[PDB]
């Protein structure tokens, strides 16, 4: 319905960040809000109509602009770190109170880029205790040591993303005060895991830079990428 | 202001979750509960505009503008209704919402043969890695971290799918030194 782009974003103090949000809809207000813990959304500013954006409850480090009914866009001049957080976009009518809600972006602020990593991601094979005396098999998938906290875990059988029987921490422990981790459990039957042909993957989807971005340092840039750790059936 | 009951809630695989919500101005011609699965956005769930219950599915919404409250009630809460829950208020048509402080709500696994179980497991892909499992423990053993700053302890997971009975569970720990038992003296409530 609505889109924002773009959906994860790491900055250096000092960016320009500029937040776009496109609503198809035909709605004629258009709104900027921020997510951070204790708070279920602030307003930052909102449009009424192509043309004039108004000012909202935080405008302080963001302005915007309304080039398009539908296209309303936020825009950080000089970005802090007090802005790293999830921006949701949202377009309204008078046809409703009810408001209609993009998906997300993931902002976050760093002093050095230096610091982005992707992740390191382990899948741990079931244990011959679990599978003999319970009948039943988890693998576990573990990712540590990422930076930013921008990422998506997804297990895959055989080919096919599996939703079922797969139990996922909620948020991220921060391991370290930059290293993140996140843990994920995929329980399966044991004549399941025991069939050799059976190919179980966990894969985190991690979001650093964007290629427009510069990165002179002695190893690989920390782009956007899927890292997976895998593992098939085994007998005994 | 609008605020909401509690910042936190895990419930297991059955349990009625139970939201609430407060405004401050008494006439507010509406409130609104807009449900946030991970990876969308607020999409709204349920109004209410007249003083008493509406049920809709396994929910119920209940208002008192002589109370300030408002409550939203899941019965047989679902792994799939799992998600942050916005207690919005639009006190008018031509006003704009005001919003609440959120809650996230999370449903645990629920386990009905609980058979705890302290493994142990070992990375494929070679290296002297491995981690604890600890899996099939009651829905009442809390969970806090760990004994030293080389081990991590993570608390209850959360599900992901409408439909199994195999519906993993269990936390996890792991080691920064292989000197430390896989069931070593835990900083938890602990059951046999």
């Amino acid at each position: 319905a609505v889109t924002q782009s773009p959906r994860n974003k790491v900055a250096v103090t000092g960016g320009k960040v500029t937040l776009s949000c496109n609503q198809t809809n035909n709605h004629n207000n258009m709104y900027w809000y921020r997510q951070d813990t204790g708070h279920g959304l602030r307003l930052i500013h909102y449009s009424y109509g192509a043309g004039s954006t108004e000012k909202g409850d935080i405008p302080d480090g963001y302005k915007a602009s309304r080039p398009s009914q539908e296209n309303f866009s936020l825009i950080l001049e000089l970005a802090t770190p007090s802005q790293t957080s999830v921006y949701f976009c949202a377009s309204g009518d008078m046809g409703a109170a009810e408001v209609f809600f993009g998906k997300g972006t993931r902002l976050t602020v760093v002093e050095d880029l230096r610091n982005v990593t992707p992740p390191k991601v382990s899948l741990f094979e079931p244990s011959k205790a679990e599978i003999a005396n319970k009948q039943k098999a988890t693998l576990v998938c573990l990712a540590r040591g990422f930076f930013p906290d921008h990422v998506e875990l997804s297990w895959w059988v055989n080919g096919k993303e599996v939703h079922s029987g797969v139990c996922t921490d909620p948020q991220a422990y921060k391991e370290s005060n930059y290293s993140y981790a996140l843990s994920s459990r995929l329980r399966v039957s044991a004549t399941f895991w025991h069939n050799p042909r059976n190919h179980f993957r966990c894969q985190v989807q991690f979001h650093g830079l964007s290629e427009e971005d510069k990165w002179p340092e002695g190893s690989p840039k920390p782009v956007t990428q899927n890292i997976s750790a895998e593992a098939w059936g085994r007998a005994d | 202001k609008v605020q909401q009951s509690p910042e936190s809630l895990i419930v297991p695989e059955g349990a009625m979750s139970s939201l609430n919500c407060t405004f401050s101005n008494s006439a507010s011609q509406s409130i609104w509960w807009y449900q946030q699965h991970p990876g969308k956005g607020p999409e709204a769930l349920i109004s209410i505009f007249s003083n008493g219950n509406k049920k809709e599915g396994r929910l119920t919404v209940y208002l008192n503008r002589a109370s300030l409250h408002v409550s939203l009630h899941i019965r047989d809460s679902q792994p799939s209704d799992s998600a942050v829950y916005l207690c919005a208020v639009s006190k008018g048509s031509n006003y704009q919402l005001i919003w609440g402080s959120g809650t996230k709500l999370i449903i645990k696994p629920d386990i009905q043969n609980p058979e705890p179980a302290v493994y142990q497991l070992k990375d494929p892909r070679s290296q002297d890695s491995t981690l604890c499992l600890f899996t099939d423990f009651d829905s009442q053993i809390n969970v806090p971290k760990t004994m030293e700053s080389g081990t991590f302890i993570t608390d209850k997971c959360v599900l992901d799918m409408k439909a199994m009975d195999s519906k993993s569970n269990g936390a996890i720990a792991w080691s920064n030194q292989t000197s430390f038992t896989c069931q070593d003296i835990f900083k938890e409530t602990n059951a046999t």
